[PDB]
């Protein structure tokens, strides 16, 4: 009867992949 | 089937194959239908309470015509109540085996 | 769709007669030109051609987005399923007009543009709310009231279903309707017996269910029930049960009370206050009649107020007879035994006995019918009323 | 249900008329007491409406039916007080006891005898007792007589005065909304007969009310919005005298009764001009039904008004001649440069702006055709007083460049910067003048009669442009000289320059560029008289059309101007008349869908509107008659801009659909010109469906086809947000949609919905539906984009100056004589109210509110507050008058 | 069985029926594509689905939109997240000038390289963009006839500076920028709210006083920021409140233990509407039925300076108001009305139009076209007594 | 009911309109009854669900002797207990108690057969069973 209330928060999780194939040189 | 599981590409997202269901989980969970053994009259102490569940239940079940001669609806839902461990478990166990 | 907007004449004027003759002038005409297209060069251009165009033009993977703002004409902001939001244009493929902010939409893979939408599902708020089909009895079932049957039918059924008559004189027709009297009456009949018969579609909301241990709730079911109700159709709006819940502001206390307060303050802005809310019509039903706030009685609000009085020996004898028309009857008794002799109890004390005396016949696992079945139900029924009585003699 | 015990008239009354047949003969009194007691009842149990069902009336017919079948015929000795007995009675329930065949005898009770004076028992009563079954009786009954013998019998005779009281009812019962069921009773009573019933309905609203006149007032000209082309002939002048003869609000004439001036007779508008110079007290009204009378929906009043009271009561003349309208360049010379424009704005080429960094650099394009899009940037944003000198230096090194036929429109394009003047107009053309070259001077001399058109005083009847025209051994001295005086001359009916430019079209010389344009020369000039125009025209035409089969420079041009010569009346003669004289082969016989329905510009005649498709609908067609399928579909873009959104709807229907999706020809390559010419505002039903044949070009076909379609797109004036359609359009449209053949195409589109900022009302429509032609300037074009090869040299002539009879915008003026007040306004979206609970709230949009020189817009009804009464002439028309008063505490 | 209303009453009606029903058979004739899970029908995109949709696949992006932190020194160098991917270092590119691309903003960023092409409007949440009235309603200022005093009070305050900013200069005042509507209900407290929002000339704005409840914390308090921030922006703007007892009228501590979350928000409106960095040209209306159980924060002036009562008029209201409803009706042209207004003292508006729609029916509870003045006669002879004898009253 | 509603409709009440959905569709019972039994009685939506789809309640009374001497031979009926025992005594030394209470002193009096190394229920492992349930009963 009349009660507010706050809140919270659940992030989600992230993950990431790629080929693979790219050398990271490009230098000299 | 709605509710079932793919086999699906990572390139071009096709499918490639039904998998199958792994349990049905209501039907693996599926309520059990046991033998409906009464103890007997011997829950006296109740006995008051057993003659309503007669005519409110059995009075249905075993004399549809009374209901369909004098035009009555027959009942469907009962409601018990009480202190719980009173036998609200026990008793409706035994009256689904006298019918 | 839309083909031609002007109603105007409204009558058997002889204008109406000629224009909606073009109409089909212009209808044939327009079919016997294009009949005479699958007659000389009956081609078939676009059955193919055109999917085959537009499915290599989307991609074979499609992806959901929801809406979240619209922008000029082509792009608008969308979001993935994630949060990652991207500023793409959409397509001449989608329809543009059921295009509302909150909906799910169909994207690319590079640009990520917006090719598709996919059409939403039903609320469940009508699923909760609405007496979906005709619930009961018609008007075979209520006894005798034929006046508040008549004021009923010229202010709801007869402005919806033959609206040609306000509109000779331009005058709206009136808005709210209380029924109200003592309880037993029949007030929950005549709105399911409405509900029934009708064309619209009836909303039934019983009132005591508008007052949540959370708070802003109150507002909160107010003003998306007749939004619900004003979006889906033509609309009638019953609530059951408005004494107990709006009836004054009695003491100005706090704690819960002004919350209450405030749940009927946005009830009576979202009643009527603003951009009057068109096709929606709004019935209320009480017990009590004067312990009500006055600023919801004020015409503007409602215009109707119905009495339901208690007949004594007229009406009853169908109500008896409606009651008992599907049972039994062995030739022992006699109604007059009953409803000559005593003048004021309801047609749910009717009722009362009518299922009492098919109680009592079958637990003692008798025949039909007995007058002793009807003395001791209706010795019952008193009980039922009595033992909740304090009167002790004259006050 | 509760019966049985009550049903006293069940029992009663249907035992005594049982035993009326058993109490006619042997019972004198029986007869006629229980008849009167029947009949005075009956009537007593119908005059209250609170009950539709009467306790006898549904009741007694059961019996009653067969009774009175066996009483009234069968009783053979009828006396003089029982047929007032029997017939007053039982003709009461007979709609309702006969079936739907009751059509044919509504008489076989009623008309054995009708009983006195029937609204004795029918007075109060609204429709119950005979005033439905009256509609019943003028519906099917007088119709069968009234089909060919008019003049006949009782079923005539007494029913004329019949209907006669009746009409007087509707409004004598309480005068309701059903004072215009009296028109849903007068015409379909005597359908054609319409003003044998009016003229008794003249009269008798001439008696009937001062107030309950203007209802049924606008629900006359709302069923004369359309008609049949006799009923349009008829009630139309029916509507004339009831401003006239019961009231005198007698200043919707000149406007209202150029509604009627083409219809019956166009000296009966004149004769009601004849009745503007009677009905002479004192100015106020009398000054604004001659404002119109000038440049607003004709001309040529010029010559009536040189009378005897030649002080300032027929001082008006000159005043309305060219005085207001220099009043009217008084509105662009002081007001407009108030409220937004310096002389150069010049910049809507400068908001090609970030075109140069859209995908990296810019300065690509170097087409010279672009060129003549240059003329452009300066001409038409200097339209109402955009005089420049020295920033027509574009055009004056371009004039001295190259490019003969833009040196022909440089030098043309002077004579729109300088609209409607009269006071130094030449005197801008001179110094640009002697340049000693045949498309410099054509160009400019050209633009002279462009400076003068709307003056029509004396400025060069026969004397520069005729001058002009006999210096001819060569080109456009040849061509331009005949133009501008056409059309400086075209409002008039004036015979004499006529005969002095028809020896251009009885030369002979066979320059075929020359006298196309000389038959659209002539054609603006005259709409009614003068055959010898089409004998003219008709003689050189069998000359040259007929021993050729050749391109449309004989087909879009000589047709035309006979089509301009009988203009507007839906008679049929003038088709009979032109049909008939050009009796030839089919690509002569192009000119058939002409004069046809260019004398049927708008009405109501779907008739004509079926023959206009179905005689010429594919045919498959392998390329014979494409443009006669075109120029059929040009006839259907009439017809279609004045039913007031009726057919408007329908055309938009019909064409996106039947056309352009599922047509060859028809469709993609000209069926875009309807919306080039219906609609002239933008709305995005349009605005968006054209873009969606548009964008896409289709490139397949000739595809300046589709982009010829690009270019009266923009045909929407009143400038809008539609910059995005274009300059997106014209983003794609540098590279691709190639420059060498639109690059002053997409320009020309783009520059011309601002054309000035104001000034844009070209719609055909003033008042609130009258057309104000206007249509003589403008379809010239239309017909003349069909198709290409006059993007390059002819069209060049046209696409600048061809439709010039834009009559200015705005309605804020006062004119109170010193022209001091401003107003309290107040503009809003167009009317709906059309017969509703009176008075009506009038429009919607109330939320615009301003005093003075504020815009017109497409759908407005502007009206005003304050107790200034606005009493000159409640339509509208943009010169209110304004006088004041305020008898209201 | 049935009788003819009107003479060719199913005559005019199937004709216009099977041509409706001849619509629909033309396009099944045509070929019709409808409801094909969410696509548009075929007759207007097979001329937009060529190579002008590659005009849109290969020259436009997607440019993934973002938010702008802060600026830095002689340069942009713009810090910037996206939303939830990474915080970035970003430059604009050169399709842009340097000047609106302020702090705060919404801005869209290409997906390559992390450049900056368009900056966005801002994120106005729904919830306050459903109150913005974006349409005017049709109400004259002659339709709240009876108020002559109260119009005038009002026409002073919040529409004469917002249509003439000339007087209050060449006087060298300040106008009342707010006002208090009250009084007994249907007196026509939301008909001049209407009028009012007819005339404006401004960005009306309608507020709800009951939409600031809410279930958590803070957020109610946080409609109130987002209300002044459009305000600001959008210059010379209208809010209109209304039902203020649901914002707040006590400060009960007596037991401070019961309301407490509408005090805050009220609080909230009490900074906002005055103290600290005044607002400039803004007008707030109230109108509420109860004016004296109100916290008096809000009575100080500066924040509501004009108390305008509305009262049930005298006696000429009455028939005046009678000449704005039954003026738009369909009546005998044999009127008078001060019998009319003498036979109900003390009543409001909205008892007035009941009448007059109470009028109406009883030419429907007849079969009449029309209404005379003998049926008026007989609406107010039933109303006398139905209001003699009411059931509240 | 619709206390936790538009707020997110918290998937339960979901079903329960689907329980109310086919009773709703058609039984007339057929052969079919369904039977719930409740505590906390006051809570639920019954008022909806009186016409027609459930019906009459009975009351349940706290036990007595004989009932409590039944529900003593119920619960331990699935035991492996020892004869020679008088049970009405220990069904007689419980006042008030339960018949949830009777089953936890089946499993205290097989706990004290289990520390008598005995498969053996003897009358010393209820009549020490007995003393201490109700001792955990002696609070209120
Ligand atoms: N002075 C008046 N002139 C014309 N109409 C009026 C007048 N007073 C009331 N009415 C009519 O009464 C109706 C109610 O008016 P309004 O909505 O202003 O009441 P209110 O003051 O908002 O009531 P509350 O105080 O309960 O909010 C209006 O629709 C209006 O048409
Ligand atoms: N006129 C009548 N005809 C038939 N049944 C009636 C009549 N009046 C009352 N009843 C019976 O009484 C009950 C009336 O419901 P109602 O009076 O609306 O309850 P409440 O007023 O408390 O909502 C119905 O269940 C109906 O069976
Ligand atoms: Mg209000």
């Amino acid at each position: 009867x009349x009660x507010x209330x706050x809140x919270x928060x659940x992030x989600x999780x992230x993950x990431x992949x790629x080929x693979x194939x790219x050398x990271x040189k490009x230098x000299x | 089937t709605p509710n079932c599981r793919v086999a699906l590409r990572n390139d071009s997202y096709t499918l490639h194959k039904i998998l199958p269901n792994k349990v049905d989980p209501l039907v693996s969970l599926m309520m059990v239908e046991k033998v409906p053994d009464s103890t007997y009259e011997m829950i006296g102490g109740l006995d008051k309470q057993i003659k309503e569940i007669k005519e409110v239940i059995e009075l249905p079940v075993k004399h549809p015509e009374l209901f369909e001669a004098l035009g009555i609806a027959q009942p469907k839902g009962v409601l018990l109540y009480g202190p719980p461990g009173t036998g609200k478990t026990l008793l409706a166990r035994a009256v689904a085996h006298h019918t | 769709a839309s083909k031609l907007p002007l109603v105007t004449p409204h009558t058997q004027c002889r204008l109406k007669l000629l224009k909606l003759e073009r109409i089909k002038d212009y209808l044939l005409m327009e079919e016997e030109f294009i009949r005479n297209q699958e007659q000389m060069k009956p081609l078939e251009e676009k059955q193919e051609e055109e999917r085959s165009k537009v499915d290599d033009l989307r991609g074979t993977p499609m992806s959901v987005g929801t809406l979240e703002e619209i922008i000029d004409d082509n792009h608008a902001i969308v979001s993935t399923s994630v949060g990652s939001e991207h500023y793409v244009s959409i397509l001449s493929f989608v329809d543009k007009d059921l295009l509302e902010p909150g909906c799910s939409v169909l994207l690319n893979h590079k640009v990520h543009a917006v090719i598709g939408v996919l059409m939403d599902d039903t609320d469940p708020l009508v699923t909760v709310m609405k007496v979906e089909k005709a619930p009961q009895e018609t008007y075979a079932d209520i006894g005798g009231l034929d006046n508040q049957i008549q004021e009923i039918k010229e202010s709801v059924e007869l402005p919806l279903t033959h609206p040609e008559y306000y509109e000779e004189m331009g005058i709206k027709p009136p808005k709210g309707v209380i029924l109200y009297g003592p309880p037993g009456t029949g007030k929950t009949l005549l709105a399911k017996a409405v509900a029934n018969q009708t064309s619209a579609t009836f909303l039934r909301v019983v009132g005591s269910e508008l007052i949540q241990k959370y708070l802003g709730d109150g507002p909160k079911l107010v003003r998306e029930l007749f939004r619900v109700a004003e979006e889906h159709a033509p609309s009638i709006v019953f609530i059951d049960e408005i004494d107990a819940i709006g009836t004054k502001r009695y003491d100005s206390n706090s704690g819960g009370e002004r919350e209450i307060q405030r749940t009927m303050l946005e009830l009576l802005n979202q009643l009527d206050g603003f951009d009057s809310r068109g096709d929606v019509k709004v019935i209320m039903a009480t017990n009590r009649i004067e312990t009500l706030d006055p600023a919801l009685i004020r015409p503007g609000r409602i215009d109707r107020k119905i009495e339901f009085p208690l007949p004594d020996e007229k009406t009853k004898k169908r109500i008896f007879q409606i009651h008992t028309s599907r049972m039994t009857l062995a030739d022992d008794v006699t109604l007059d035994d009953l409803i000559m002799a005593k003048d004021d109890l309801s047609g749910a004390d009717i009722k009362a006995i009518c299922t009492e005396a098919g109680l009592m016949a079958l637990r003692e696992r008798r025949m039909k019918v007995t007058n002793e079945d009807f003395k001791k139900s209706k010795e019952n029924v008193l009980y039922k009323k009595q033992e909740g009585t304090p009167e002790g003699l004259y006050l | 249900m509760e019966e049985g015990g009550r049903d006293k008239a069940p029992v009663q009354p249907q035992q005594s008329p049982a035993a009326a047949p058993g109490g006619t003969d042997e019972k004198p009194s029986g007869k006629e007491r229980r008849d009167a007691g029947d009949k005075d009842k009956e009537q007593e149990l119908s005059e209250e409406d609170k009950q539709l069902q009467d306790e006898l009336e549904m009741l007694v017919e059961r019996l009653g039916e067969k009774d009175t079948s066996l009483y009234r015929p069968a009783l053979e000795e009828l006396r003089r007080q029982i047929r007032s007995s029997t017939t007053s009675m039982t003709s009461v329930p007979k709609p309702l006891k006969f079936l739907r065949p009751h059509y044919g005898k509504l008489k076989e009770i009623y008309e054995n005898m009708a009983p006195g004076e029937n609204k004795r028992f029918a007075a109060d009563i609204i429709s119950v007792l005979a005033m439905t079954m009256s509609g019943e009786r003028e519906c099917l009954k007088y119709r069968l007589v009234g089909s060919q013998e008019e003049l006949a019998s009782w079923g005539h005779e007494y029913v004329r005065h019949l209907a006669g009281e009746v009409a007087k009812e509707w409004q004598e019962l309480d005068d309701a909304e059903k004072v215009q069921r009296e028109p849903l009773l007068t015409l379909v009573k005597e359908i054609v007969p319409y003003n044998m019933a009016h003229n008794a309905e003249h009269e008798a609203c001439d008696l009937l009310m001062e107030i309950e006149q203007v209802d049924m007032l606008e629900k006359d000209i709302d069923e004369n919005a359309y008609a049949k082309v006799c009923l349009y002939l008829t009630s139309c002048v029916n509507y004339v005298p009831e401003p006239e003869n019961s009231a005198l609000l007698r200043c919707a004439l000149g406007v209202f009764r150029k509604f009627s001036r083409f219809p019956e007779a166009l000296r009966l508008a004149l004769m009601l001009n004849d009745m503007e110079l009677v009905e002479d007290i004192f100015t106020s009204c009398k000054d604004v039904v001659v404002q119109k009378q000038m440049a607003f929906m004709l001309g040529r009043h010029g010559v009536f008004l040189e009378l005897s009271e030649d002080v300032e009561e027929y001082e008006d003349l000159t005043e309305i001649m060219s005085n207001v309208q220099l009043n009217s360049n008084f509105l662009a010379l002081a007001r407009e440069l108030d409220i937004m424009e310096p002389k150069v704005p010049d910049d809507i080429y400068k908001t090609h702006l970030e075109n140069n960094r859209f995908g990296g650099s810019g300065s690509q394009v170097d087409s010279a055709r672009m060129n003549l899009a240059s003329s452009f940037v300066n001409g038409f944003v200097n339209a109402a007083f955009g005089q420049d000198k020295l920033l027509t230096d574009d055009g004056n090194k371009w004039l001295y460049k190259n490019k003969d036929h833009g040196m022909l429109s440089a030098a043309a394009s002077l004579g729109m910067i300088l609209l409607w003047d009269v006071d130094g107009g030449l005197t801008q053309i001179d110094k640009y003048l002697y340049s000693s070259e045949d498309y410099i001077k054509s160009g400019a001399l050209l633009a002279c009669g462009i400076v003068n058109s709307g003056v029509r005083n004396e400025c060069d009847p026969a004397l520069a442009l005729l001058s002009d025209y006999v210096l001819h051994n060569s080109n456009t001295m040849r061509l331009g000289s005949i133009f501008g005086l056409g059309l400086a001359y075209a409002g008039s009916n004036r015979e004499d320059v006529l005969t002095l430019l028809l020896p251009v079209m009885g030369d002979s010389k066979s320059s075929m560029e020359v006298a196309g344009v000389t038959a659209l020369a002539c054609g603006m000039i005259a709409v009614g008289s003068c055959n010898g125009d089409v004998t003219s025209t008709i003689l050189q035409t069998i000359m040259e059309k007929s021993e050729t089969e050749l391109k449309d420079t004989y087909a879009r041009w000589l047709p035309l101007g006979l089509g301009l010569n009988h203009l507007g009346k839906g008679e049929a003669i003038e088709a009979i008349l032109a049909a008939l004289e050009v009796v030839s082969e089919p690509f002569r016989s192009f000119a058939n869908t002409l004069v046809d329905v260019c004398a049927y510009a708008g009405s109501g005649n779907v008739l004509k509107v079926q023959q206009l498709l179905h005689i010429c609908s594919e045919h498959f067609d392998s390329k014979e008659k494409e443009e006669d399928k075109d120029k059929k579909e040009k006839k259907d873009k009439d017809k279609k801009e004045a039913p007031a959104d009726m057919g408007a709807h329908q055309g938009v229907a019909v064409l996106g659909i039947a056309l352009i999706a599922m047509g060859e020809e028809i469709g993609a390559e000209m069926a875009l010109r309807t919306f080039g010419h219906l609609l002239r505002y933008g709305e995005p039903t349009l605005r968006r469906a054209v873009p969606l044949a548009l964008a896409l070009i289709s490139v397949s076909n000739p595809r300046l086809n589709i982009l010829d379609t690009l270019s009266k797109f923009s045909h929407d004036a009143d400038p809008e947000v539609s910059y995005n359609s274009i300059f997106a359009m014209g983003m794609v449209g540098s590279g691709t949609n190639n420059a060498r053949l639109a690059a002053m195409l997409r320009q020309l589109a783009q520059y011309h919905a601002k054309d000035p900022n104001n000034l844009f009302m070209v719609r055909l429509a003033q008042g609130l539906t009258h057309l104000g032609k206007g249509t003589l300037t403008l379809c010239p074009y239309h017909s003349d984009r069909q198709l290409m090869s006059q993007v390059a040299v002819a069209g060049l002539l046209t696409v600048l100056v061809s439709f010039l009879d834009v009559r200015n915008i705005i309605l804020g003026k006062s004119h109170y004589v010193l022209y001091g007040l401003v107003a309290a306004m107040q503009p809003r979206m167009l009317v709906t109210f059309d017969e509703e609970l009176r008075p009506l709230p009038v429009s919607v949009r109330v939320g615009q509110a301003v005093d003075v020189v504020g815009q017109a817009g497409k759908p407005k009804t502007i009206t005003g507050f304050q107790t200034h009464t606005t009493p000159v002439l409640l339509a509208h028309g943009e010169r209110a008058e304004l006088a004041t008063e305020e008898f209201l505490p | 069985k049935t009788y003819g209303q009107s003479t060719y009453s199913r005559q005019i009606k199937q004709v216009e029926d099977d041509i409706q029903q001849l619509l629909k058979k033309i396009n099944e004739l045509t070929g019709i594509k409808e409801s094909d899970t969410g696509l548009a029908p075929p007759a207007l995109w097979d001329l937009a689905a060529d190579k002008q949709t590659l005009q849109s696949e290969q020259p436009l992006q997607v440019a993934r939109c973002t938010k702008i932190i802060n600026a830095d020194s002689e340069d942009p160098k713009y810090i910037i997240n996206v939303k939830q991917f990474a915080k970035f270092v970003v430059d604009l590119s050169d399709q842009v000038a340097p000047t609106d691309i302020e702090e705060g903003m919404r801005v869209g960023v290409d997906r390559n390289k992390y450049q900056i092409h368009i900056p966005l409007p801002p994120k106005i949440d729904p919830t306050v963009t459903m109150m913005q009235v974006e349409e005017k309603p049709d109400v004259t200022y002659s339709d709240v006839g009876g108020c002559k005093e109260q119009i005038e009070k009002l026409r002073e305050v919040v529409e004469t500076p917002l249509l003439h900013p000339e007087r209050f200069v060449n006087l060298g005042i300040e106008p009342p920028k707010g006002v208090l509507l009250f009084g007994p209900p249907g007196t026509g407290k939301t008909l001049c709210a209407r009028a009012v929002a007819n005339r404006t000339d401004a960005c009306f704005i309608r507020v709800i006083g009951s939409e600031l409840v809410q279930k958590y914390v803070g957020e109610g308090a946080r409609m109130v920021r987002e209300l002044f921030e459009m305000a600001r922006t959008k210059k010379a703007c209208l809010i209109f409140f209304d039902e203020i007892d649901a914002i707040g009228g006590a400060r009960f501590d007596d037991g401070a233990g019961g309301d407490n979350e509408v005090q805050r928000t009220m609080l909230e409106l009490i900074n906002q509407l005055d103290g600290f960095d005044p607002r400039g040209n803004i007008k707030v209306l109230m109108a509420t039925n109860r004016p004296d159980t109100l916290d008096p924060a809000l009575m100080r002036p500066g924040r509501l300076d004009r108390k305008i009562e509305f009262s049930l008029p005298d006696l000429e209201g009455r028939t005046h108001i009678f000449k704005i409803h039954a003026r738009s009706m369909s009546v005998e042209r044999d009127i008078r009305f001060e019998l009319l207004a003498r036979l109900c003292p003390n009543s409001t508006g909205a008892e007035i139009r009941s009448v007059c729609t109470e009028a109406g029916m009883f030419a429907i509870r007849a079969r009449r076209k029309i209404a005379t003045e003998k049926d008026f006669l007989e609406a107010v002879n039933k109303v006398i007594k139905s209001y003699a004898k009411f059931s509240a009253t | 009911r619709l206390e936790g509603g538009s707020g997110g409709d918290s998937e339960v009440q979901r079903t329960m309109l689907e329980l109310l959905n086919q009773l709703d569709g058609f039984e007339a019972t057929k052969n079919i009854k369904v039977i719930m039994a409740t505590n906390r009685i006051d809570i639920l939506d019954s008022a909806l669900l009186r016409p027609g789809r459930i019906d009459r309640k009975i009351e349940f009374p706290p036990p007595n002797e004989e009932a409590r001497l039944d529900i003593l031979k119920i619960h331990s009926r699935k035991m492996n207990l020892t004869r020679g025992i008088n049970l009405r005594k220990i069904a007689e030394l419980m006042p008030g108690a339960s018949g949830a209470e009777v089953k936890g002193v089946c499993t205290e009096a097989g706990m004290y057969a289990l520390r008598e190394r005995r498969v053996h229920v003897t009358q010393e492992d209820f009549e020490m069973a007995v003393a201490k349930v109700m001792q955990k009963d002696s609070e209120k």
